[PDB]
């Protein structure tokens, strides 16, 4: 064995009763010492470097074309002189494992995590030495990290694509459900994550032409989704993942559930593509009341009205469905519904829950298309136009295909530096970049909407581990209102530096006239309500930075109204599932699962402490699974109500609670605003 | 929990020698060299000797020592297979493939070999030391069973295995693949019985009988090595045989309750070829808050 | 000279009482007396007595004396069509015909029904006797075994028969018959046996061994009319049933050698009437025509 | 049970040692005197007839628009004054459970055997009333008979495309496997069998954008398929058919015969998705000599060579592949994969085999491609260019994907009425009428070689049959004479019709110039060999038709240099399922099954013995079984050689024979010429 994975391993050894916390910085050592620096490629100045990287088709050329060698020379010299060293040794080999580039038989280590964030820095600037100096702070304080996509990749020829989610609209016909799945095969191809709204597909037992019963529903389609991301699985080394949504009100709902259902027979059950339901409130509202609902057959509804099921409002136009003879339904128990829902999450985790009226009540580009569906990681909500994909030789008329690129704020290491301004518009302007060099050219509705929407998602991790190192319980009010006052600060300067980039490019997204941020209407909790802190240990951990008060919601309020708005979508909270090992920070905006986790690599096995758990802050680090699961809605709804776009919200639940307690938790957060829930881990 | 299961999975499982013609497979037989055609006789013989051993005695003194009705209708259901189907076929392929002359003399042969009578005596001792009324000599034996089984046949098994998967012997393939299928719910039935046992123990006693069942398995795994060398090297295929045994030992172990013993390896592709949280419902006033 | 011919018979008898779907009795079995439910019930559970002990003890104890694999084989076949078989049979037409409670009770009342208990200890006590290289002993627990298999069952066989031969209970009645075709060749088999072992010994120890064989049938035969009275006289068929087990203890002792001990009688008439592919390699002749 | 029923069981109940045969044609009667006169709906004349079915969306206004009302009147009553009676039972059953149109609720019959025979004759002559009343005596004599597509579909609004057998050619990359999908599900649709080439596709474990060991082969390719055939069932009507193709020196060939094995996984085995294997001439000389074979992967002799392995020709090209460094490849037995093919062919039928060499040995047109595959039925052998199909707004480079118009001549009707020459003629107009009027608006490959090659075929049915009820045995030499000579006539007959028709139009088909048609070389054995009968009983069969002689042969090839030819191809011999029940003939060239076969149809018996089988004919009729596979293999090669196309030709083996036998019916079958191998149907 290793003598860093000894010394990792002699953090459980315990000594006078307390965990040896501190050798696990030996460990560091030793993998710096041991391993890191002897597979490391060192050459003799930054040029020979450059250019083997270059010549050898490791980086691409054209980025690095816009600096001169010198530039280049001082913002590699600005990123070493932070001298930054990983706090735990799970943070480095996580980077040098998933992130450092390696050789071709990957036999020794090309990048160092300076190298990597230089190298990133010098991709975002697009030939702006000072920016790239400031991307270069921002990343090597770990105040900011771009996704997984965007850091790995970033300034590499052998690389993807930098957007970790797409998000398709499948029309209902056979050459829209071909397409989808050739764009879903391509953009898993491309490594991103494909989230497909299969609720405009007609139901099983529906008429194709005049022959009735002739559909085989979402099912089918899903199958066939199934298929396409198992065999375009990123060349074998990540299995291909893929997301179906489905509205609870279509017909197929419970077949489509039973995919999931461990008990499915083979020609059902779905088992690389996640599914997930998107939930109206008339069907919350049925259940509430135990009247008996209706499910839909979607293709009905589209010969009698002209529109999709799913295009227009179910809490207006369901009385009107069921009182349509010329409508096809078939009746259900919504709380039935709601039990299987809950029975499923249990089971396996599935379905993704989706809230669409919380997502629509709050959602600034209705005008656009109401958000029906999510990503594959349920905090994608953005309005999506389903296109038309023809008949060959004839013209397809394109709609918009969701797709953002992901960043997060490292909340500690933001709050340490009392930089929430600076660290949000130069996030902005990162993932700004990352839309702007992106180019799909085989998903035609993902290359429009990124172009007209230029949707961003700028996401936050570390809020737990902020809070556990400066004594707040997460459960706590205090927590609640750090997150309340931390992400309106954050939306607050979004939305300035994306008024600003519209400013200087004279231009905004396409049809932002139509949103709620051109009619003023979005500013009006933030022109009415005060954000600042309500505690005074909140208001001490923000001090030395403005906290932005309604007068300054005004003026922003006015800004916009005066310039518009770069990006139609601006914060979404991802997961951050390995990123946040790097970046030494809890994963997301959610509670930590465990304390000390242990994870087996190769034949040996590590264990990696949340980042600055001690025995002064051992009870503040709670795990998520003893955690009120209602305190935690209460929190993702405080940090929602700051965040246009989603959260990927995991419901953290024990094995002696049953469906009920699910439900009650799904409810409540229903209740509260929650937007999606994306999973019932189970411990 | 488990016998009216079993029941059912081996009576459905029911199969008779006559059902496989055999003649076919002097097609194939004649075409192989004088070390394949050894080999094949030796392992056959040695899979026979064993498995008469596991029919005159192995299943019916457990069935004896067994309280229950219904294992004891399993447990002779499987005593009958071994002794009508089992035996039967073996010596169905025999026939089929050698004179009489021959048959004897690879019966003599490996009635005298060192490593088949090493193992054969072992089990068979575990059988005769089972005591009325003493469940712990009962566990001993059914271990024993288990290793016999999910283990023991496997040295043997490879070879037919080996052939069936490449094309050649193929009704005789095909009868050891209805064998081995049997001895398969064999070892894990009899591994419930024994861990039924081994659960009703105490602490000592369960770390007492770990070691018995390790120390075992260790003496048939170092003769099993000596056995396959002996057979397996005049055909070239020792080392691909020993990944097999430790596959099955780990299989045995598994049937007994118990961790797997070896680390896991991939097996001769060619052998590979040839083989709820509680449900509560919505109270109402959960929609409101 | 017969035991293949009696292996042969036995495996190609073979059966399942899942073959026969029962629901179809479920009418005729609502329209009968309680009397008659009652007599049925009690009937057919001190047949499943015989063939557990038949199966559990008898069988698989004969099987261990008695030398020669073949010999062992249709023993140990007869054994599993007892337990595995005859007896569960019963369990699937109780199932079927009638509620937990009744079935609960119809158990609890063999092991306190004092001529089952008596008829049990006296076969049981015999197969238990056996003593290793002992043909004696071996001899009066065949001559109990034929007993059992031969004039003992048919107290209780009367009952399904009687009514299948009026096109009552006619799917349960179909079991039985099967039951009965299976005991009437363990009986004749058995009896083979036994009369191999008598035929060893001297004129003297054959005149003992004849009485040990009528001693017990008379002391067998005194409980069986007991039993029988018992069970039907609520039916009022005893008479008649008592013909019938004469009948049958008849041709218990013809298995066994042995001359009709009662004299012949008219049996009720409606029991009567209740009775891949080949695979060649390539030759290089076969690529030129 | 229903009378006509009990009639037609009365046939297996034998009266003095005789089957009753003759009861079968009462049968008839009884299913017109109860059922069919009963269930027909009747109109006061012809003209409310049309009105009903135009008007109901029946029929198509177009075809019907370019007659008069009196033409159509005219051609019905052609039709009617035969008075055509069905002979057996089965006839009339399958006619009116298959063909016959039904009102919409599947209750009543609305078109009678002449009614429908009228309707396509009117669509086939495309305004002509006298080529009308031509093609409806063709029918109702029952000399020609439309494909189950034609037949059906012909002249209905409701309808499928009249092609059902489609060849695609899969190109080596993501967008042509998701467009081959696409197109093999659209296709599908229209209820044709596809057939796909999965040659070019790189086997396992090869490079992607120079990432190695990252294609999952043609395995995963197949997987997609086959879920796509199985999505796409004719709107829930029949189970999705398709095949697929590989050459035998791909190295996947294990694989994708492994697809078809019972120990299969379930990620691996395709159920819905036949197999055919293209076997060179290379492959049987290396088993042949017991040489070990090379299978190749297929990208790395792309990169060398710049072509596709099975672009060319493997005969010249194996031992540079072997002997190329750059060229990847495995050491396999090539006897052990032929003893695997015949044991795959003997558990399930699978795979096809086609003869490469001896399909492009006389292929006419190896200048514009040679034949690499084959049909779902493995008897369309034509030449395939793959397409390229780039990414979205790039432009396609289409190629040549193969579509043939399916006919048969029930050779028995053919020659008692001594119409030959007229027969052919008029089958071959009426399948490049079809072929003309086919569009297929989502396979762009297909229909540009449908516009090109104009490529039909006409098969022959009732050989056996004909050959029986003339006391002639199907393995006698006299047979195979017969065949040789009406065959030859067939080809004669089918080359001046195309000749005269590319005379009349003008035109000939797509780059006829490089075929050998165009040089005269097909008629090499034509002008050389004389194929008149050598029998006199042979000879007296053919009384009263002409027989072309050299002489003839020779004014043909010169008619085919001035004029050119129409169609690339024109003859193929398809199995003729369900259209040999309506014309009373034994299906295909193949000889019978059965004499009489035993059905069962909802919960009912019915016995259809072969058509003409009395007590004379009885030997005559010998099962297919019960023959000798030499001496049918030496007639399918009789008549293959005088067929451009492939022959359907399934094998009959009983279950005695093993797979030796299997494996030299399959090499003396690549001795004599046979192109392809359909079926091995075990007994
Ligand atoms: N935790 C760590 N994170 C990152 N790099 C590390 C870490 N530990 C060691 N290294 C690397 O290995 C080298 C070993 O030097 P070390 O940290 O022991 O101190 P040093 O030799 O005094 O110099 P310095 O600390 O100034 O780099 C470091 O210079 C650095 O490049
Ligand atoms: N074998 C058959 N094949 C086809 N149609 C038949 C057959 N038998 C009867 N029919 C149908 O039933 C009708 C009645 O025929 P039948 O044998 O009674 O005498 P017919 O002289 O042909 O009658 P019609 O006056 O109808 O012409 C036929 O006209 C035809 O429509
Ligand atoms: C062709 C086909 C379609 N479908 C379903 C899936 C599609 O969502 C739906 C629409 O198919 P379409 O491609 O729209 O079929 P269509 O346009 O010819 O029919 P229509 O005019 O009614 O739109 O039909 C199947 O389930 N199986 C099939 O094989
Ligand atoms: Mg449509
Ligand atoms: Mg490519
Ligand atoms: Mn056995
Ligand atoms: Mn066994
Ligand atoms: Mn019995
Ligand atoms: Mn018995």
């Amino acid at each position: 064995v290793p003598k860093w994975i000894q010394l990792n391993n002699e953090i459980m050894i315990q000594k006078d009763g307390k965990f040896q916390f501190d050798k696990d910085k030996e460990a560091v050592h030793s993998y710096f010492v041991d391993y890191i620096n002897q597979n490391t490629v060192f050459f003799h100045n930054l040029k020979e470097k450059l250019d083997y990287l270059v010549e050898n088709q490791y980086y691409e050329e054209e980025f690095l074309s816009l600096y001169s060698f010198e530039d280049i020379k001082e913002v590699f010299k600005t990123a070493y002189a932070k001298k930054f060293r990983f706090p735990s040794f799970m943070s480095a080999f996580k980077f040098y494992n998933d992130y450092a580039l390696k050789t071709n038989d990957k036999k020794k280590i090309l990048e160092r995590y300076e190298d990597r964030i230089s190298i990133v820095a010098l991709f975002f600037a697009n030939g702006d030495t000072e920016k790239a100096k400031e991307y270069v702070n921002l990343m090597i304080n770990q105040e900011y990290q771009p996704s997984t996509p965007t850091f790995l990749n970033a300034g590499r020829k052998r690389r993807g694509e930098l957007v970790s989610c797409f998000l398709l609209e499948v029309n209902d016909s056979l050459n829209d459900i071909s397409r989808a799945i050739d764009i879903s095969m391509q953009l898993s191809k491309l490594g991103g994550g494909v989230s497909l709204n299969l609720s405009k597909l007609r139901a099983k037992g529906e008429a194709i032409k005049d022959v009735e019963n002739a559909t085989k529903g979402v099912v089918g389609v899903m199958k066939l989704l199934d298929n396409a991301f198992r065999y375009a699985d990123q060349m074998g080394q990540r299995q291909g993942s893929g997301a179906a949504y489905l509205n609870i009100f279509h017909r197929d709902i419970n077949d489509f559930l039973d995919t999931k259902k461990i008990s499915a027979d083979e020609d059902v059950r779905v088992k690389t593509l996640s599914i997930g339901v998107v939930i109206p409130d008339k069907f919350v509202e049925l259940a509430r009341e135990d009247k008996a609902a209706y499910v839909f057959y979607p293709h009905t509804i589209y010969k009698e009205y002209g529109q999709h099921m799913d295009e227009m409002d179910m809490n207006e136009m369901y009385d009107k469905f069921v009182d349509n003879p010329r409508v096809k339904k078939e009746k259900i128990n919504p709380r039935k519904l709601l039990e299987k829902l809950a029975m499923l999450r249990s089971e396996s985790g599935y379905p993704y829950i989706m809230f669409q009226d919380n997502v629509n009540k709050v959602h600034a580009n209705n005008h656009i298309s109401k958000v029906k569906f999510s990503n594959l990681c349920s905090e994608v909500l953005q309005a999506s136009q389903v296109s038309s994909y023809t008949d060959y030789d004839e013209e397809d008329e394109i709609g918009l295909d969701i797709s953002c690129n992901l960043g997060s704020l490292n909340i500690l290491n933001v709050m340490e530096h009392k930089s929430i301004e600076k660290t949000v518009k130069l996030a902005t302007d990162s993932l700004t970049h990352v839309s702007e060099t992106t180019d799909i050219r085989n998903a035609p509705a993902v290359r429009r909407a990124n172009k007209a929407m230029k949707s961003i998602g700028l996401g936050a991790m570390n809020l737990h581990g902020y809070l556990a190192q400066n004594g707040i319980a997460y459960e706590s009010p205090e927590a609640r209102d750090f997150a309340n006052t931390f992400f309106m600060m954050v939306n607050f300067y979004s939305i300035q530096r994306s008024a600003e980039i519209a400013k200087e490019k004279g231009e905004t997204f396409d049809q932002y006239e139509g949103s709620t941020y051109a009619t003023g209407e979005y500013f009006d909790k933030y022109v009415s309500t005060d954000f600042s802190p309500k505690y005074e240990k909140i208001a001490n951990l923000f001090e030395g930075m403005h906290i932005p008060t309604t007068e300054d919601w005004k003026k922003l309020k006015a800004f916009v109204a005066e310039h518009g708005m770069y990006h139609s979508y601006r914060l979404c909270i991802a997961p951050t599932g390995s990123i946040s090992y790097v970046q030494s920070s809890t994963a997301s905006v959610m509670p930590i699962m465990e304390r000390i986790e242990e994870r087996t690599y190769g034949n040996s096995k590590t264990y990696y402490p949340m980042p600055g758990l001690a025995s002064n802050n051992w009870f503040f680090y709670k795990e998520a699974y003893d955690m009120d699961m209602f305190k935690v809605v209460d929190m993702i709804a405080t940090i929602q109500q700051h965040i246009d776009q989603g959260i990927s919200f995991t419901l953290f639940l024990k094995d002696t609670m049953t469906t009920r307690d699910l439900n009650r938790i799904d409810l409540y957060a229903h209740h509260r605003g929650i937007k999606t829930i994306y999973y019932a881990r189970t411990k | 929990d488990f016998t009216q299961m079993f029941y059912n999975q081996n009576v459905k499982q029911f199969w008779l020698p006559e059902e496989i013609a055999l003649n076919g497979d002097l097609l194939t037989w004649k075409y192989l060299g004088k070390n394949e055609q050894d080999t094949y006789m030796k392992v056959l013989a040695g899979l026979t000797l064993l498995d008469t051993e596991q029919g005159n005695t192995g299943m019916p003194i457990v069935a004896e020592h067994v309280d229950g009705h219904q294992r004891k209708a399993v447990l002779n259901f499987m005593a009958m297979m071994e002794n009508a189907v089992h035996a039967k076929s073996y010596s169905n392929i025999f026939m089929t493939l050698a004179p009489t002359e021959t048959i004897n003399e690879v019966f003599e042969w490996v009635k005298q070999n060192k490593y088949l009578q090493k193992k054969a005596q072992m089990i068979v001792g575990l059988y005769k030391a089972i005591q009325k009324d003493d469940e712990i000599s009962l566990f001993k034996a059914m271990v024993a069973s288990v290793y016999l089984e999910s283990f023991l046949f496997y040295s043997g098994f490879y070879y037919p295995l080996y052939f069936y998967g490449q094309g050649k012997l193929m009704q005789s393939g095909e009868i050891i693949n209805l064998i081995l299928r049997d001895e398969a719910i064999h070892g894990v039935y009899v591994g419930l019985l024994a861990q039924e046992i081994y659960n009703k123990q105490t602490e000592e006693k369960k770390a007492e009988l770990r070691e018995f069942a390790i120390d075992l398995l260790n003496q048939l795994y170092e003769n099993e090595l000596e056995y396959t060398e002996d057979l397996y090297d005049q055909v070239g295929l020792s080392h691909d045989v020993k990944k097999f045994i430790r596959y099955n030992a780990n299989k045995a172990l598994m049937n007994l309750g118990f961790d797997p013993y070896f680390e896991e390896e991939d097996i001769n592709p060619i052998v590979l070829n040839g083989l709820k949280a509680t449900v509560e419902p919505l109270k109402d006033d959960d929609f409101y808050f």
